[PDB]
């Protein structure tokens, strides 16, 4: 488990010197602001209808009079630029915070805690999440134990003993196909049928697809050994 | 989860056919590549939304040809393949109940908005691929459990994956394998009365059809507003060229261009506050994709109302239905 | 002879999977993997 | 105890672990239940 989480995060660093378009959400904030500001001195050049858009080749041509009215359109052209690049930066920001919400959200339940959320902390079962600072963001290495090498079993909902129907406490009855065992449902890990591993409710009828198999008892074993016992001292008694 | 992508030009909207005004419109600058980059940013978008929404499985998982799911009846929300469009029972429904304004495929007020240079261009995903996305995301789900959310696909008896759900809201798994044919016929006759619900209630894709009626006001606004004067004598730009001369002529255009303009940057604004609500929206069906369909949410009404035991997705015109099932 | 150029096709979805369901039919993982996976937001 | 814990495996897997005994309630009964029966063998003699 060690050396597979050494490997893993071995692979993060030859993922991140290999490519720069893995880091492509935080470049793009750098550059729709950086744009959206170039656009906006750009937008000095423009005319709007006047005369010139050099604001003191109007006051070197013109006089007050007939230069307020030409003023007055690059005022009105300018403003209204200024008017857009605060509306898409208000609307930027907007999408932003949810961003920031969400990775506030990210960094209490999958760094600060365990994650029950389905692929909410990576693609996998959630074990623990790392926080990297990156500009203007975050990155989590979250850790995921991904389960692997499956193979098919026969299984049942119920077992049969003693006109009794028995179910797992936890886990999952199975079968190699002449043997039932009871596994955790997560990792192959087969073990006895026994009353500490399973519960008994109702009788063998009621259940559709219920098979027979033997239940063991963990005491009957000493108790018949404490009767040999017993047995050994009457013998010697005769 | 999405709405209509659109497109739209300076160049046809402020004036058709008209180089004049298009030399007039040059001394405004930018606005115009703002103004389109703005709604392809929308329109980019669109795909991105469903595509978080429906496309979080790697493999299209499909059920055996014997389809008996411990007495659970799937037939109405699995896919029907006496079908050209291959959706289900329910989602047909979907599709029949919220209509669609414009479908943006190749050529009304749909003409006319594009007489005005306004477009309406296709989501990347055809309702056949998005059908094949949610029939895989309920193949692995009745068939595996929340085990292909995990990682492979691994397969589980229905009453199985059912006393497991049952365990997890805290009920002993042997109450449902006592109870599974009433619970079966609970489930049956509540699949029943989702068709009926769905068929008699006028309003239920109203969410839906609202997206599809703001999409349509919208464009239909926009077109409506060529007709306005703005101050000008006249709102047809041949009628003002033909009747006063060049200097007058190009001040009457001038208050058609500043008119039109702002109402294009109306247009665009208002779209990307409504693509920001659709998003927010997508977000959280992504989310309910993931924690309601890929697995059993402990989260309380965030998977319907009750104890969630399993979700399964059905895809309708610009969205998602979840149908949410609790004990 | 090859050369490269523009091709364009209808886009797959995923590879083609058909589960394994059977009435009393479960498959079990014998051994797992521990994957390390960044996400990264602004 | 027995039912504080589960067994798995054997001593030499684990990185860490500790020696220390482990109650089995079963033994008190058995215990008991086995100067009880060896007083019966005596009283039989
Ligand atoms: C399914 O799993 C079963 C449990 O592992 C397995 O049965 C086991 O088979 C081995 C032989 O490979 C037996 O080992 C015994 O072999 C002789 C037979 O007398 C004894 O002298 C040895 O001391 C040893 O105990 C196991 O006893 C036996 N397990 C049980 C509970 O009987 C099956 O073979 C497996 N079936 C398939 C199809 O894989
Ligand atoms: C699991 O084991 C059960 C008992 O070990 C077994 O139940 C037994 O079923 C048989 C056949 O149904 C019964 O046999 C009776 O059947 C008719 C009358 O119904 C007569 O012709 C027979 O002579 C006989 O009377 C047994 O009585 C019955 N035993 C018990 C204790 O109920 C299950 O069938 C077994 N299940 C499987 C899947 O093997
Ligand atoms: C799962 O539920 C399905 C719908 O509730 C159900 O399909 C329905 O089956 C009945 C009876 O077969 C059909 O009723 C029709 O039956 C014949 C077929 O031609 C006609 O002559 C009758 O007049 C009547 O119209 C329903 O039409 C049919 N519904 C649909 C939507 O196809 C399945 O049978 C159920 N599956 C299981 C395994 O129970
Ligand atoms: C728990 O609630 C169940 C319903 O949600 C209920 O099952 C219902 O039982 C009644 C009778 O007890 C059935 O009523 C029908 O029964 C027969 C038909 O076989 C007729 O003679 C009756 O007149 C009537 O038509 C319901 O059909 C049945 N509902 C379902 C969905 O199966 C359980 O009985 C309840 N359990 C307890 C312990 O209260
Ligand atoms: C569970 O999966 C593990 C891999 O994720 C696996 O460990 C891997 O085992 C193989 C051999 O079975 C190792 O390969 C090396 O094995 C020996 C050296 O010990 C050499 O002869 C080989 O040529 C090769 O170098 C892998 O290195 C090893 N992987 C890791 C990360 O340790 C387990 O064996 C699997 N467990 C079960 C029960 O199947
Ligand atoms: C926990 O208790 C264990 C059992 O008492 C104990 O293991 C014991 O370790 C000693 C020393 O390593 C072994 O002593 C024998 O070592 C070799 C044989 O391997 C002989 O040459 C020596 O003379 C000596 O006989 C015991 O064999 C070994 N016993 C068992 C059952 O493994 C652990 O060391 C104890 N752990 C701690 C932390 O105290
Ligand atoms: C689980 O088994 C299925 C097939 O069923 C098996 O049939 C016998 C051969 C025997 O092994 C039984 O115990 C099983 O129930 C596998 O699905 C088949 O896979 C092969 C590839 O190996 C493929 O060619 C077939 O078309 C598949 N058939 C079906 C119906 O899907 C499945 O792969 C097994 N699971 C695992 C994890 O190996
Ligand atoms: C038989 O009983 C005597 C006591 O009467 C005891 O000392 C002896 O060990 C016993 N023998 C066996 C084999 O148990
Ligand atoms: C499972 O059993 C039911 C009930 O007998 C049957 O209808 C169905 O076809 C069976 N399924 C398989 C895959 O054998
Ligand atoms: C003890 O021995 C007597 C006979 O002397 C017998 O009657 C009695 O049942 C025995 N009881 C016990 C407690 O062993």
């Amino acid at each position: 488990i060690a050396n597979q989480f050494n490997s893993a995060i071995g692979k993060i660093q030859d993922s991140l010197s290999s490519t720069a378009s893995a880091l492509g959400k935080l470049q793009d904030v750098v550059n729709h602001n950086a744009q959206a500001l170039n656009t906006l001195v750009k937008q000095l050049s423009s005319k709007f209808g006047a005369i010139s858009s050099v604001l003191n080749d109007i006051l070197s041509r013109l006089d007050k009079v007939e230069a307020e009215v030409q003023i007055d359109r690059l005022i009105t052209g300018r403003l209204q630029s200024l008017q857009t690049y605060v509306t898409q930066q208000l609307i930027r920001a907007a999408e932003i915070r949810a961003s920031a919400n969400l990775a506030a959200t990210k960094m209490s339940e999958c760094v600060l805690g365990q994650s029950k959320r389905v692929d909410f902390c990576g693609k996998g079962y959630h074990l623990m999440s790392f926080p990297q600072s990156a500009p203007h963001g975050v990155v989590f290495l979250h850790v995921t134990y991904v389960p692997a090498q499956e193979k098919n079993f026969t299984t049942a909902p119920a077992i049969c003993h003693d006109g009794k129907a028995h179910f797992p406490r936890e886990g999952v009855f199975v079968s190699n196909g002449t043997h039932w065992f009871v596994t955790q449902r997560n990792f192959y890990e087969p073990q006895i049928i026994t009353t500490d591993n399973t519960f008994v409710s109702g009788n063998c009828d009621v259940v559709i697809g219920i098979v027979n198999n033997t239940v063991y008892d963990p005491l009957q074993p000493e108790l018949d050994s404490f009767k040999e016992e017993l047995d050994k001292y009457f013998k010697n008694h005769t | 989860v999405s709405m209509t992508k659109t497109s739209v030009d300076c160049t046809m909207y402020i004036c058709g056919d008209s180089t004049e005004c298009s030399n007039l419109l040059l001394q405004y600058g930018s606005f115009c590549t703002q103004l389109k980059r703005a709604l392809t940013g929308i329109a980019v978008e669109q795909d991105k939304n469903t595509q978080e929404v429906f496309a979080q499985v790697k493999q299209i998982y499909k059920t055996p040809p014997i389809k008996y799911f411990g007495g659970f009846n799937f037939s109405q929300i699995l896919p029907d393949p006496s079908k050209p469009s291959k959706r289900s029972f329910i989602e047909d429904l979907l599709f029949n109940k919220v209509t669609l304004a414009d479908a943006g495929f190749i050529k009304d007020l749909i003409c006319a908005q594009k007489f005005n240079g306004l477009t309406v261009l296709p989501p990347l995903l055809t309702d056949e691929m998005i059908a094949q996305y949610t029939s895989a995301l309920l193949a692995g789900t009745i068939t595996s459990g929340w085990t292909f959310g995990a990682g492979a696909a691994l397969q589980i008896p229905f009453a199985m994956q059912m006393a497991y759900r049952f365990n997890g809201i805290g009920v002993t798994q042997n109450v449902l394998y006592e109870n599974q044919k009433l619970i079966a016929n609970q489930f049956n006759s509540a699949i029943g009365k989702i068709q009926d619900s769905l068929s008699s209630t006028a309003s239920a894709l109203g969410k839906l059809q609202d997206v599809v009626n703001h999409n349509a006001q919208a464009l239909n606004t926009l077109v409506k507003q060529l007709s306005s004067k703005f101050g000008a004598i006249s709102s047809v730009l041949n009628d003002i060229l033909s009747r006063l001369d060049k200097v007058e002529a190009e001040v009457q255009i001038d208050r058609l261009i500043t008119g039109r303009l702002q109402s294009l940057q109306t247009y665009v604004t208002q779209q990307l506050i409504r693509a920001a609500e659709i998003r927010a929206s997508a977000n959280l069906a992504a989310t309910k994709m993931s924690e309601c369909v890929l697995g059993q949410s402990k989260r309380v009404d965030f998977c319907g109302k009750g104890y969630h035991l399993m979700s399964f997705p059905q895809s309708a015109p610009h969205g998602v239905v979840f149908l949410h099932v609790t004990y | 002879v090859a050369s490269q150029s523009i091709i364009a096709y209808t886009m797959s979805l995923g590879a083609e999977n058909s589960v394994a369901y059977s009435n009393n039919s479960i498959a079990i993982p014998t051994n797992f993997t521990i994957s390390v996976t960044t996400e990264i937001l602004p």
